[PDB]
């Protein structure tokens, strides 16, 4: 279970990587920004 | 009430597509009540559906349909199809026989019989079971012989002694010979009456072999045959067509019997 | 199993379904739905009123077939309502009421459309929440960006989706209504026209198979056609099922050159290549050095070996002489969609952004608009 091990660890990083990206653009404030745009 | 067992060679989307093919299929189905078409060789079930489509043009309700999955130990696979009046039988309850371990290589069966109860209101007896069987040529004995366990699990399952067993058995020539015939428990039996017997020419071509049969156990259903009226259906002499125009239909004539 | 929220991709071909968390869809399957022409049963079974996916596909003959999805767009609820019965209860064993559930929609996907689709989730199924994602920019979330231009080709569409700081730019989105079956069908076409015949249902779905396999996109088109001739590599032979061997020559790259010139189809529309300029020149000044240098390609329709080589050439072409320009093909591209719900679904900021059964109850299915953009 050693291809596994690696590609659940690699799919962890990349959702820990998402939180770095993309949270800051999913914050109220940043929503609201958006929200205004349209 | 009419029944018959056929074996259509190939019978698939090239077959149903010719339109020339489609009516002599079609007038041979509309002769029956009850009809079991064996050799199905439709991977999507479109030849089916285009049958049935032709069949249920007037009323949606002409024909109803029992069907199976393709069958078989290897890539050549077919199905077995029922069709029938809902006017004239109805359909109780299905199901394809357990043959045993394919994976173990210990299944009695290439192609499992599909089991129909059907309700026959018109007729002395009032429930009967249909077992279906197109047989390996090569292991006909075998699978002909299986036919008792069958006959025995239908009982146990329905407690029901009046069945009928009817296809392409292969049950002579070459595939089954006289001697063979005392290893067949369906045959050694007095508790099955065999309608077609081994006088009867069951092919197309230009061989005599009796490969297509009817086989009826049960004190009702027995009591229910027209005396006589097991035969072959030679379409070739009825429809007055050339040999090879009825071969391009099957090789192998309907085997019918009537039921009162 | 019981908590994990679900991430459902509704595509004109193929729906992807599984659970947010997971870096693959546990269930990929035809957006079908077949109901039988005739009353019968199958052996050893009760009455069936509906089949969905791969079952619906293999017994076609016996049934009227449905595809609820037409060019991204779902255009009939009683056919997508069980295909949504499907995806929950017979591809991923769930109840929908014990878990939150992430929708896919198309770019510029109407109103009605987005309010029906939450409708259904919370009075059909009661899930507990559910959001609705443009799939375009579930793509680029996959791609690892925020900011960029999708192309996502698939089955019955294509777009071309900037993206900048999260979020789309809607009056900049372009849809091309040429796709997946579209090069196909002109693949049958054209391999007829080479001496074949695709007739029996056995041998008109295999052209897909050839397409999948054997089709790529040409560098040099006009090149490659004086060479197809000459060439001792361009012929390849593909065997049917039955034992036959056909060859396909030029035809391999004149199937997805399609993409590139809609006209031999006979649509009068503008290229993939065009569509993708277009889109960028319709957005700010300000952005289009970002957009360009962040093209994402999305979809099983961009697998075509090649066609990243060939984008970077076409717009290189069209764009200002010096500008940096990067074409992203991302190999898990067939499921980026799906993957990047996946991850959305998966972040603890995503979790006050799910419309709750209690704030649909309160505002009703417009709510949609103020949460799901
Ligand atoms: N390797 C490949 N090369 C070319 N085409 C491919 C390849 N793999 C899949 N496809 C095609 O991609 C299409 C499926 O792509 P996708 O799953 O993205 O579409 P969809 O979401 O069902 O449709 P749409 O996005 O248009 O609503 C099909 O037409 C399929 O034949
Ligand atoms: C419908 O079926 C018949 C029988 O299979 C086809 O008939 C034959 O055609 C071939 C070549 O055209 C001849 O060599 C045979 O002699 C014909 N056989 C018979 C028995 O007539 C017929 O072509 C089919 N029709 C269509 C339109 O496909
Ligand atoms: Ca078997
Ligand atoms: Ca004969
Ligand atoms: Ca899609």
């Amino acid at each position: 279970w050693e291809q596994l091990a690696r590609d659940r660890s690699r799919f962890a990083r990349r959702i820990t990587q998402a939180q770095e990206e993309l949270s800051p653009c999913l914050t109220p404030a940043a929503r609201a920004r958006a929200w205004a745009r349209l | 009430l009419k029944i018959a067992a056929f074996n259509i060679r190939t019978f698939g989307e090239t077959k149903m597509s010719n339109a020339t093919l489609a009516s002599y299929i079609v007038r041979i189905v509309r002769r029956y009540d009850i009809v079991l078409i064996q050799e199905v060789r439709d991977s999507h079930l479109v030849a089916v559906g285009k049958l049935l489509d032709y069949l249920n043009q007037d009323d949606p309700n002409t024909y109803h349909y029992v069907v199976s999955e393709p069958l078989g130990r290897n890539s050549y696979k077919e199905r077995y199809l029922f069709l029938f009046r809902p006017n004239k039988v109805s359909v109780l309850d299905t199901y394809q026989y357990d043959d045993g371990c394919e994976s173990c290589g210990n299944d009695s069966f290439s192609r499992e019989p599909a089991v129909v109860k059907f309700s026959s209101h018109s007729t002395k007896v009032k429930e009967f079971a249909i077992v279906a069987l197109h047989s390996a040529p090569s292991d006909a004995v075998a699978e002909i012989n299986s036919l008792y366990d069958v006959y025995l699990d239908v009982q146990q399952k329905w407690h029901l002694n009046d069945v009928m067993l009817m296809g392409d058995f292969n049950a002579d020539c070459s595939y089954v010979t006289s001697s063979q015939w005392s290893s067949i428990r369906l045959r050694t039996s007095s508790t099955f009456q065999w309608l077609i017997p081994d006088s009867a020419d069951t092919t197309a071509t230009s061989t005599n072999c009796a490969y297509d049969r009817i086989v009826v156990a049960g004190s009702l259903l027995q009591s229910s045959v027209v005396p006589g009226s097991a035969a072959p259906f030679d379409f070739q002499a009825a429809y007055g067509l050339s040999n090879e125009m009825a071969l391009a239909i099957s090789d192998h004539y309907p085997v019918e019997v009537t039921l009162t | 199993d019981e908590t994990t929220a679900l991430v459902c991709d509704n595509g004109s071909g193929l729906v992807k379904a599984g659970f947010a968390g997971d870096d693959a869809p546990r269930a990929v399957f035809p957006s079908i739905v077949g109901r039988p022409r005739h009353q019968g049963v199958m052996v050893g079974m009760g009455q069936k009123d509906s089949y969905v996916g791969d079952e619906a596909q293999s017994k076609r003959g016996i049934l009227t077939l449905k595809y609820p999805i037409e060019h991204g767009i779902i255009t009939n609820w009683d056919d997508m309502e069980k295909i949504w019965h499907h995806t929950f209860y017979n591809e991923l064993r769930v109840a929908p009421e014990e878990h939150p559930t992430l929708l896919t929609e198309a770019p510029l996907n109407p109103k009605a459309n987005r309010e029906k689709m939450t409708q259904i989730m919370f009075e059909t199924f009661n899930v507990p929440a559910m959001y609705v994602a443009i799939q375009a920019v579930l793509s680029l979330y996959a791609s690892g960006r925020t900011t960029g231009i999708v192309l996502d080709s698939g089955d019955g569409v294509t777009h071309n989706v900037p993206i900048y700081e999260g979020y789309a730019l809607p009056h900049a989105i372009m849809r091309l209504d040429l796709a997946g079956r579209d090069l196909t069908d002109y693949l049958m076409k054209i391999l007829t026209e080479r001496g074949y015949s695709f007739v029996t249902t056995a041998e008109r779905e295999i052209v897909r198979d050839i397409k999948e396999k054997l089709c790529y996109v040409a560098l040099d088109f006009e090149n490659e056609m004086a060479t197809a001739a000459s060439s001792s590599s361009l012929e390849k032979s593909y065997e049917l099922p039955d034992g036959q061997v056909i060859t396909i020559g030029n035809e391999r790259f004149r199937c997805p050159e399609t993409l590139f010139q809609p006209s031999f189809i006979g649509m009068e529309s503008a290229g993939i290549h065009e569509t993708t300029y277009n889109s960028i020149m319709k957005c700010d000044i300000d952005i289009r050095k970002d957009l360009y240098a962040n093209n994402v390609m999305s979809g099983g329709t961009t697998m075509y070996p090649g066609i990243a080589d060939r984008m970077q050439k076409e717009i290189t072409a069209l764009a200002p002489s010096t500008m940096k320009i990067k074409i992203i093909a991302p190999p898990e591209r067939k499921y980026s969609v799906w993957i990047g719900g996946s991850i959305l679904a998966s972040l603890s900021t995503f979790q006050q952004m799910w419309i709750t059964k209690q704030e649909y109850d309160e505002a009703g299915p417009s709510i949609v608009h103020r949460k799901c953009f």
